[PDB]
């Protein structure tokens, strides 16, 4: 980073439907890494006694610095970092404080060094700007719904403990499972399991899988028809 | 709670007060400064151009026009809404001498402009016309019958025979000078003379030939738009 | 009073190539380091000089007693008993012993009180609670006015407000105008409001002070406003000085009838500091610099002409100052022959200064992706959509 | 409040709906037009197809008469629909008084046009900015621009849409009288203003020539490859 | 706010009411066409076929309006009615008053015409209806043209519209060779689009709704697949899938 | 594409390769560098605090033992209901601060005639006795008070308040000057007056001046001063300020942004003292009060009756001629040209308040700075207008 | 139609350690109490034997996140992203189960309706026929 003269990023935001790997991947980040990491998830910043948050902030930065390069992973950073609201009498102001802090502490006039930073949420859309502005959040990494061959990974990871039969096709249940998030993948592993235990059995079989599907992913539709042929 | 008022032209303030006709009068202000001197000689109308770039043709801004070889007009306001109100008061005097086929006086255009105007409340309307109060305010001179006449129209559509009236931005103030500065027997030069005095004081900017427009009627000749050589004759003099 | 604060080390960067002027550079700073570790190390090595008084001071101490708790000197009386407020709160009327510098007492100055039998021992003008001090740049941020590109009115309207007075200040009272007391900067964020506060802290000649603004706050009854206060003594009395408060609408929202305890604290830490922003002339040498981002949410008293009357815009860059920032976070690249950086440019885009340091950082990491330094311009293609995350189409063509 | 009501004079006398389809104009895209000697010419920047748009049907530059033309900036839909209203009322004109319209006619026309659609309510302002070129009998260079306010100006070169203050500043700092001594100065102006704004050049420019009555032919995408190798040519040249 | 009446304008100059007249045609069924070297096709998504639909019709998604001119449509079901017999009777008065059949590029215009004056002026609700009209003509051959509930329109050799339109775009403009595909090619092509676009992992040719507009012996015919065409289109394309990831 | 992690190998040769032949002698030295500093900063000491010690031989050290071990330390309280003591019960609930709350009898040294409640009152450790009344003292240094007996502004320096500095001549010049039309015409001189009116219109400056030109001597209360720290003991202070009035001659007493008091214990304290010192002291007295709010329905109901505050006055933004004279005003004070159309600057202002005024002729003056000329131009105020008025 | 009345059976017939809550009692006066009444809800049966929380109602501070305008639906929304984290959150729990019941399951966050924080939804209808039957007889 040095050579190449750029400067070295800082923090990453991880945002995509509820369930896909999102905690998972912080969870390995953690598991993985030599730097001090740091769980800081969202709304344990938010105290009743009045400008405490900003002081946890602090305190929490302060105490990364003290320790090696360190990561602060801030899930749910929906909760105290979502939009500055206007004026005050009913709006939340106490939350924008420490929001602010926090935005200081990240990209501010004391310009933080090996804090890299990972936050998590589902409603980037309505995130502060001053958040997710570069520089403070940079590498804004999406977590779409696993495709049809990260469906079949999913399923090949959470069924390997599983004791499977011979002659099951993983490929078809993924096939399955249009659009269907990773946690919704596991769900099927242990539904398909649960319809294994139910007959007091050991073996999970094709059919234990497509049942599985068909629970999990069970949905509430539109019953009218009139309503749904509105659209052409 | 004045709020409940101001939301159409159709509501009566508890102090019995026309809003929105109010805040199209208040809109005058928003044009340049218009001055128009009535002399036994004639009248003459002075106006700030206001270029907003010197790429600009000053011949396409329009602050004076003629309505008809023995009348002049002066603006300030909306372009688009005096443009409708010029139009009206060209077609009404060849209304005139068309019917009467004779010079129609300066009161009676003000008149039927004021016709015109002043009809933003009216149901005949139905085929199309202003809901609002029309936005400009209009400053009639020539010479009539009666002499040289000058006449102030108000967007309301209230008109007033005024010896030296001034309309747009700096109306308080260059009325408030012309109020010492006019006599009743100054002649036409000296007349074009301290309106340009006046838009001097009141002017933002310097007056070079860019500046002004400048405009005479005497019961010799007719409108006349005074040219460039003879805007910067009587400039060059003040 | 004394004087001002925040020293820095050389700017260097006169080379940056590391060509070897930039290691004589470098060496003279290291060889000057040395001479000053060498020169303290060898005074302290041998510097005798102690007791003397000692039992006149023997016996002062003995009457000071251990341990000594300073107080604040709220209020005096008769020049033998005076009102002293304990860091509690809880306020007393005590002795003042003989030894005392009269001279020195003054309401606020901190006043060392025997421990038993509370008395007025001694006086400390240097109490500082560690907040302010910290709040007190010691280590010169290393941006500088060189490092800012684009922000030319911006640059000169701040150097106007919190430069040229402390500077000859001799046009303002030559023209018969009062120096700005406080100048607010104002945007949108990652324009350059904190880099100017860099900027402005690294050629500066005063006391520069840095708030969080949400640092002011202070969980118990009475230390916000107590901070607040603390803070603006500190800055006159370390004059000239600088106090940039950060973030300020982290309290400078608007003013509305408070319920809460909390949220009438809060608004009585905005009360004090707007009242210590009028407490101190403007003829005064300590200027106040607030950025924020939300301007329309501030309260319309603390930007009243008559408190902050400057008030910096820090519009969105346009092309040529994104030009400018692009050679600048480009200046250390080791960019390939074949960008040419004006396609990004002419993108009509919302990029900030901050967005174009994150694209010039992503297109060197995909340099980095392809084992190269050299970054060519599929980088800086590649890079801006990867950066630049999330009117339709023929609405308005 | 006032904001939401085309026929309401706000307090301090503003139609602010009338202001805010002006600014409408201010994000269409950068169209400037020039006037010379002989020719007047349409400098407008086009919007990069993507894949599969046909450039046919993507018409930013049309011409109401054979005597005028026009460019555009704005909502697409308002000015197919104004093209098409003009040019019939050109055509009416024709044959109420059998001459060629005039520039000025026309542009009056659009203007009122514009105007009676921005002065009572159900009827929405047409949120479009027209730069009117054309010649007149006796073949004098005219060019205006009609502001959706329903208003008119003549102008020597405008430019309107987003960028038009810097391609109105460049102008100003650049239009002189040997500027338009000829076809090729008046061109190089032309490209010029346009490439202050689109920078990217080769493309993304649309030009129209209209001189002494020719029926302008808009300037086919050969010579603009040769119109702007002139450009890079001179300005190489200079520098 | 600025959400009222169609007649208003944000002071950022945006016309919500149109945007949101914009933003829902994505909620409509998936239909697209694209421009073969001699041959112009419309596929579209049945979205609604849920067990006892009658299917007593030629096409839904597509509307035939001339001998020359046919459509896909996408919005309101009411404004899709009104705007298709709209469409035929300003096609078929220009044949009446003229003896030719409309050129696409004016009827397109007529419509767009219409659509704007319903965003213009008046206090009504624009029609929320996208349009994909297929044709063909002596002045341009074959063309396609993309409409628009603003009034806008677009010739285009590729474009979908619909739910899921902007993925299905983005990979048919990636997988597009301008003037090298026959109607065979262009029927693989929108297959694989709409695998790739709709939520199903075999498409059933039920759910898929194919009209070919070609222009031979001198005149056009426009045809949708049928049954049994369509069916083997669809398991043509699922064994061309099958060898491409066999040989994977 | 599956884009490689960096190998060991990879990153070895990134490192080196494509480096400067300086890399290492270069970052060595910065690195020393660096920590040469943090060990310049370790070691370079602290220096002595200088605690408040006093030359020598000014110690008297035996009697300073002699007071520290008979001379006791008193806690100071806010004395409350005197608990109708009546000689039989001479306790009084007394509060020391954030501690308690204690009812306590007096010393013998002290009297019950020098101790009433609301009073600061220095008390004992042992039994809590009240040993000596504190009185909170009146000082100008202390507080934010008057400080002010002939304020420099008159008449001249307020323009644009013609009808406004009128009806203020009304209020405060015929009583004061004229007694006896009011003595034969047998009527009250107004009671209280509130010159209500948005910020920055010049409310504080219009009494200044007048307080100038009446021979009176000016008084500013800043609201917020005793909204913070001085607050409590702020009714006697006020007391104290209407006595020293009482002492004076003549005092023109006007509370600041009285936005601030008038919207409430202390508060209620504070407003019913002024009551005894507006209905209680008699309404002929030449001490008038001057009320003077951003908002004017805040004050309370009980302030404004019949018999308490007899006008009310509002101060609207400045007209034509108004905005003018306060230009001409502002600019006196500052070197501009002899020919600068004020008028023209007034037309360009309009609807603005004082305040931004000044800040256009400040803003004028920083133009003519920025161009390094001692003498302003029209073409300053033009664009000083421009930037500060529209915003 | 018998939620409730399930989860007052499995907390008679279970050896867990049941803590029972309604919705209604997370949100609480002052501003960060209820996201820390979450907190140490799971972190009680967290540190106690295999536990069950019961919350009753939840579409009471469950409801679908929205553009939270005012301070107090930003506080409910913030109640709900602290079970959010709780349940599914950095550090996992062991042997904490969380019942959770309301009226309207459509309403309620969809990352709360996502397996591994609520894996089965179970829908309790109106009794059908049989049901009717052996309610009555469980009854009379
Ligand atoms: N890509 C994946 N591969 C393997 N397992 C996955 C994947 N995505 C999700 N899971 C599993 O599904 C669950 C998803 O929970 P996780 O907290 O990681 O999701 P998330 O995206 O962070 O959700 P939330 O929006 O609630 O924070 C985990 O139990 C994890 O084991
Ligand atoms: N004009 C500029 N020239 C060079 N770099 C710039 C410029 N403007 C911004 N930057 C870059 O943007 C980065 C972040 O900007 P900065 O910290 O000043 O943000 P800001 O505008 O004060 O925003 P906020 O206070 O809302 O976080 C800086 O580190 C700097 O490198
Ligand atoms: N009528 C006026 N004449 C002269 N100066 C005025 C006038 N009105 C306002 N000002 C200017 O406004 C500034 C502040 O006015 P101030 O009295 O603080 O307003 P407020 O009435 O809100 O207290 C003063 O410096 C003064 O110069
Ligand atoms: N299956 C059942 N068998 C017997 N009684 C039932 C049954 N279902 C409901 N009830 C009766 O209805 C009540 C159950 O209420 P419940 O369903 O728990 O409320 P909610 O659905 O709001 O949680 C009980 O008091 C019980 O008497
Ligand atoms: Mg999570
Ligand atoms: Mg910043
Ligand atoms: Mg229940």
């Amino acid at each position: 980073f040095e050579a190449l003269g750029i400067a070295q990023p800082k923090g990453v935001l991880l945002y995509g439907p509820p369930g896909t790997g999102k905690t998972l991947l912080a969870r390995a980040v953690a598991h993985h890494t030599d730097c001090t990491f740091i769980r800081v998830s969202g709304s344990e910043l938010v105290q009743k006694f009045i400008g405490e948050g900003a002081r946890m902030v602090r305190e929490l930065f302060v105490m990364a610095r003290e320790h090696a390069p360190s990561i602060i992973f801030m899930d749910e950073i929906d909760s105290i970092g979502s939009s500055r609201l206007e004026g005050g009498s009913g709006g939340d102001s106490e939350v924008q404080r420490t929001m602010l802090e926090l935005l200081n502490q990240l990209d501010g006039f004391e310009a933080t060094k090996n804090i890299k930073v990972i936050m998590a949420t589902n409603r980037i859309d309505i995130l502060d700007s001053a958040l997710l502005r570069p520089g403070r959040i940079d590498r804004k990494i999406e977590f779409p719904p696993p495709n049809e061959e990260a469906r079949l990974d999913i399923l090949k990871i959470h069924s390997r403990k599983m004791n499977l039969t011979r002659g099951i096709n993983l490929r078809k249940i993924a096939e399955l499972m249009p659009g269907a998030s990773g946690a919704e993948v596991k769900g099927v592993c242990t539904e398909a399991g649960m319809y294994a235990l139910r007959e007091r059995r050991v073996h999970v079989t094709q059919e234990d899988f497509e049942m599985a599907v068909a629970k999990v992913m069970q949905k509430d539709s539109e019953k009218n028809m009139s309503i749904k042929k509105l659209w052409k | 709670t004045r709020s409940e008022y101001d939301r159409g032209v159709n509501t009566f303030s508890p102090e019995g007060r026309l809003f929105q006709v109010e805040y199209a009068i208040e809109a005058i202000k928003l044009g340049s400064t218009a001055i128009g001197i009535q002399t036994s000689e004639g009248v003459c109308l002075a106006v700030e151009k206001r270029i907003t770039s010197p790429l600009m043709e000053p011949s396409s801004i329009e602050k004076i026009v003629e309505i008809d070889a023995h009348i002049g007009c002066a603006m300030s306001g909306l372009i688009k809404d005096a443009k409708t109100l010029i139009d009206k008061a060209r077609v009404e005097t060849q209304n005139h001498w068309f019917t009467y086929n004779e010079t129609m006086t300066v009161e009676s255009v003000t008149q039927a402009v004021s016709n015109l105007a002043l009809q933003f409340g009216e149901e005949d309307a139905d085929p199309g016309a202003m809901s609002r109060p029309f936005g400009v305010a209009l400053l009639f001179g020539g010479v009539d019958e009666k002499g040289p006449q000058l006449f102030h129209m108000d967007p309301s559509g209230t008109f007033v025979q005024c010896d030296a009236r001034a309309i747009g931005s700096a109306s308080e103030g260059a009325q408030s000078s012309l109020q010492e500065v006019y006599h009743k027997s100054m002649t036409l030069k000296e007349a074009i003379k301290s309106s340009l005095i006046i838009l001097k004081q009141v002017m933002e900017e310097k007056l070079n030939a860019t500046n002004i427009e400048l405009a005479t009627v005497q019961p010799g000749q007719n409108f006349h738009m005074f040219t460039k050589e003879e805007l910067e004759e009587v400039i060059k003099d003040i | 009073t004394k004087g001002p604060d925040a020293a820095s080390k050389l700017p260097l960067v006169t080379p940056h190539t590391q060509c070897r002027l930039k290691l004589l550079k470098l060496e003279r700073i290291k060889d000057y380091l040395l001479m000053e570790e060498e020169f303290i190390r060898n005074q302290e090595q041998m510097k005798p000089l102690e007791e003397k008084q000692e039992e006149e001071r023997s016996k002062v101490d003995d009457l000071r007693g251990t341990p000594m708790s300073v107080g604040t000197l709220e209020e005096i009386i008769d020049d033998n008993h005076a009102i002293v407020s304990t860091s509690v709160g809880s306020e007393h009327y005590v002795s003042i012993l003989s030894f005392v510098d009269k001279d020195l007492l003054e309401p606020g100055c901190s006043v060392l009180l025997n421990h038993k039998v509370h008395a007025v021992i001694g006086v400390l003008m240097d109490d500082t609670d560690p907040l302010v001090t910290v709040m007190k740049v010691e280590k010169a941020p290393q941006e500088t006015y060189a490092d800012i590109g684009g922000l030319d009115n911006q640059i000169q309207e701040i150097k106007e407000s919190v430069e040229l007075p402390l500077t000859h200040p001799e046009y303002y009272e030559e023209m018969g105008i009062k120096p700005p007391k406080g100048v607010i900067l104002y945007g949108p964020p990652g324009t350059g409001k904190t880099l100017l506060a860099k900027a402005v802290a690294n050629q500066t000649s005063a006391t520069f002070l840095r708030v969080v603004g949400s640092e002011l706050i202070q969980k118990y009854l009475g230390d916000g406003p107590k901070l607040v206060r603390e803070l603006f003594r500190v800055a006159e009395e370390h004059a000239p000085s600088i106090v940039f408060i950060d973030e300020i609408d982290a309290i400078g929202t608007k003013r509305y009838d408070s319920n809460s305890g909390g949220e009438r604290e809060i608004q009585r830490t905005m009360l004090e500091l707007l009242n210590q922003l009028d407490g101190f002339d403007s003829r005064g040498d300590v200027k106040v610099i607030m950025a924020t981002n939300r301007i329309e949410t501030l309260d319309p008293a603390l930007i009243r002409p008559g408190r902050i009357d400057r008030k910096i815009e820090f519009p969105l860059p346009d092309e040529k100052t994104k030009k400018r920032i692009f050679q600048i976070h480009t200046s250390r690249m080791t960019l390939a022959d074949d960008v040419t950086l004006d396609d990004l440019i002419m993108a009509k885009d919302d990029l900030s200064g901050a967005d174009i340091k994150a694209i010039c950082t992503e297109a060197g990491l995909m340099a980095l992706r392809e084992r190269r330094m050299k970054v060519t311009n599929e980088d800086f293609k590649k890079s801006k959509e990867n950066v630049l995350y999330k009117t339709p189409e023929g609405l308005y063509l | 409040s006032y904001d939401r009501a085309i026929t309401v004079f706000s307090p301090d006398g503003h139609l602010f709906q009338v202001e805010y389809a002006q600014e409408a104009v201010k994000k269409g895209s950068t169209a400037v037009g020039v006037r010379g000697r002989d020719i007047v010419v349409l400098g407008v920047e086009k919007k990069s197809v993507a894949k599969l748009q046909d450039e046919r049907t993507v018409r930013k530059i049309c011409a109401l008469d054979d005597n005028v033309c026009m460019a555009f900036a704005g909502l697409t839909a308002d000015a197919r629909i104004v093209i098409n209203r003009a040019r019939v009322e050109c055509q009416s004109h024709r044959l109420t008084v059998e001459d060629p319209v005039t520039v000025e006619y026309i542009t009056r026309y659009i203007a009122s046009l514009k105007q009676r659609y921005t002065q009572s309510n159900g009827r929405r302002p047409f949120g479009i900015s027209a730069l009117i070129v054309g010649f007149d009998f006796d073949g004098t260079p005219r060019l205006y621009q009609t502001d959706p306010s329903g208003t008119y100006h003549a102008w020597k070169a405008n430019a309107i849409g987003r960028g038009a203050k810097s391609v109105r500043e460049f102008l100003e700092k650049n239009y002189t009288d040997e500027a338009i001594e000829t076809d090729d100065l008046t061109i190089k102006l032309v490209i010029k203003a346009l490439l202050e704004v689109v920078q990217s050049g080769g493309k993304n420019i649309e030009l129209a020539v209209m001189r002494r009555d020719q029926s302008l032919k808009i300037l086919n995408p050969e010579e603009i490859e040769k119109y702007v190798a002139e450009i890079e040519k001179e300005k190489e040249e200079n520098e | 706010r600025y959400d009222s009446r169609t007649t208003i304008f944000s002071p950022e100059g945006r016309l919500y009411q149109v945007e949101y007249a914009m933003e829902a045609i994505g909620h409509a069924g998936t239909c697209l066409g694209i421009l073969a070297n001699d041959g112009v096709l419309l596929a579209a998504e049945r979205r609604n076929i849920h067990k006892l639909l009658d299917e007593v019709f030629f096409s839904e998604k597509i509307y035939k309006l001339n001998e020359d001119m046919a459509c896909s449509v996408a919005g309101i079901t009411s404004d899709a009615n009104v705007l298709t017999n709209e469409l035929r009777l300003i096609a078929q008065r220009y044949l009446l008053q003229y003896q030719e059949p409309i050129p696409c590029e004016q009827l397109v215009t007529a419509l767009c015409d219409i659509k704007q004056a319903y965003t213009q002026f008046g206090g009504k609700r624009p029609f929320g209806v996208s349009l994909l009209y297929i044709g063909w003509d002596k002045h341009y051959g074959f063309q396609l043209y993309q409409s628009d509930p603003s009034g806008n329109y677009g010739g285009w050799k590729a474009t979908c519209i619909g739910n899921n339109s902007a993925a299905a775009v983005s990979m048919l403009k990636q997988d597009y060779k301008e003037g090298e595909m026959t109607l065979k090619s262009a029927l693989a092509l929108a297959i694989k689009v709409l695998n790739k676009t709709m939520d199903v992992s075999k498409l059933s040719a039920e759910k898929v709704e194919i009209a070919t507009l070609t222009r031979e012996n001198g005149k056009t015919v426009i045809r949708v697949l049928k049954q049994k065409e369509v069916e083997q289109l669809i398991k043509k394309h699922e064994e061309e899938e099958a060898k491409a990831e066999r040989e994977k | 594409k599956p884009i490689r992690a960096l190998d060991e190998g990879d990153i070895a040769l990134l490192k080196t390769y494509g480096q400067s032949t300086y890399s290492r002698q270069i970052k060595q030295v910065e690195d020393d560098i660096q920590q040469l500093l943090k060990k310049i900063n370790e070691l370079t000491g602290i220096k002595e605090s200088d605690t408040g010690l006093a030359p020598p031989a000014l110690w008297d050290l035996a009697a300073d033992k002699q007071t520290l071990q008979s001379e006791q330390p008193l806690q100071v309280a806010r004395c409350t209901k005197i608990i109708n003591a009546d000689s039989e019960d001479p306790k009084y609930i007394i509060n020391v601060k954030q501690f308690a709350k204690f009812v306590v009898d007096l010393s013998d040294q002290v009297a019950p005639t020098d101790i009433e409640e609301g009073m600061r009152v220095g008390v004992d450790r042992n039994k809590y006795q009240i040993h000596i009344p504190l009185p909170p003292k009146i000082d100008p240094t202390v507080t934010m008070m008057q400080v002010e007996e002939k304020p420099d502004v008159t008449y001249s320096d307020v323009g644009g308040c013609k009808e406004q500095i009128e009806k203020l001549r009304e209020v405060v010049e015929t009583p004061l000057l004229h007694p006896e039309r009011f003595v034969n015409l047998g009527i009250e001189p107004p009671k209280g007056v509130l010159l209500f009116g948005p910020p920055g219109t010049g409310k504080t400056l219009c009494a200044r001046a007048v307080a100038n030109r009446t021979d009176a001597c000016f008084i500013r209360v800043i609201g917020s001063e005793l909204v913070q720290k001085y607050v409590g003991e702020g009714a006697r202070m006020v007391r104290e300020l209407f006595e020293m009035a009482r002492t004076k001659k003549a005092c023109l007493i006007f509370f600041d942004e009285i936005d601030a008091i008038g919207g409430d214990n202390e508060v209620q304290r504070t407003m019913l003292e002024l009551i005894n010192q507006l209905d209680g002291f008699d309404p002929r007295g030449n001490i008038k009060v001057l009320m003077a709010t951003n908002r004017p329905d805040t004050l309370d109901p009980a302030l404004m009756r019949p018999g308490r505050l007899d006008r009310k006055i509002e101060f609207s933004l400045p007209d034509l001629e108004g905005r003018t004279h306060i230009f001409k005003i502002h600019a006196r004070s500052m070197s501009v040209e002899r020919d600068i159309r004020f008028e023209l600057l007034a037309r360009l202002c309009p609807n603005s308040t004082g305040a931004e005024i000044r800040s256009v002729c400040t803003e004028a003056g920083m133009f003519a700075i920025r161009a390094r000329r001692k003498i302003a131009t029209e073409k300053d105020f033009l664009e000083a207008v421009n930037k500060v008025i529209k915003s | 139609c018998g939620k409730t009345m399930l989860a007052k059976a499995v907390a008679h017939h279970t050896t867990a350690a049941f803590i029972r809550v309604v919705g209604s009692e997370f949100v609480q006066k002052y501003l960060g109490e209820g996201p820390r009444m979450v907190r140490d809800v799971f972190r009680l049966a967290k540190e106690n034997a295999p536990a069950i929380i019961f919350i009753d109602e939840i579409d009471a501070i469950a409801t679908k996140r929205f553009d939270a305008q005012t301070g107090a639906d930003r506080e409910v929304q913030r109640i709900l992203l602290e079970l959010l984290n709780q349940m599914d959150g950095f550090d996992q729990n062991v042997n904490v189960k969380v019942i959770m019941a309301t009226n309207r399951a459509d309403t309620l966050d969809p990352a709360l309706l996502r397996p591994g924080r609520l894996d089965r939804k179970i829908e309790f209808p109106l009794p059908d026929r049989r049901q009717k039957r052996l309610i009555f007889s469980t009854i009379t």
